[PDB]
């Protein structure tokens, strides 16, 4: 009674559209544009209203 | 369109009534499996007698 199981998920953002035969690699080199927010921090809006 | 803009990462000529903010990617593989085998065997008998 064999029983296979397998899950996956990648969950990226942002490079070059995801897909599983990706090199971890070929990822990295096309991140020349496609960049993302990945923090960001700011002020109170009110604050600006002066 | 007059003063027709583009996304940041110009690949597209959005109209200059909207605004881009650029991100993605998800994707998720998952599956599973299920096997089984049975068998059985035999019996007999014999006399031979006088
Ligand atoms: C899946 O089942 C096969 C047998 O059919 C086994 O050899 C293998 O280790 C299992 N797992 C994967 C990831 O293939």
């Amino acid at each position: 009674y064999l029983s296979n199981r397998t899950n996956s998920r990648v969950q990226s953002f942002g490079g070059v559209p995801f897909y599983p035969g990706i090199t971890l690699e070929t990822w990295q080199k096309g991140i020349t544009n496609h960049l993302v927010a990945i923090d960001r921090a700011g002020l109170p809006l009110h604050f600006f209203i002066k | 369109y007059t003063n027709c803009k583009t996304t940041e990462d110009g690949q597209y000529i959005i109209p200059d009534e909207v605004y881009t903010i650029p991100q993605k990617e998800s994707n998720l593989e998952m599956n599973s499996e299920v096997l089984e085998s049975w068998m059985n065997y035999q019996s007999t008998t014999s006399l031979s007698i006088n």
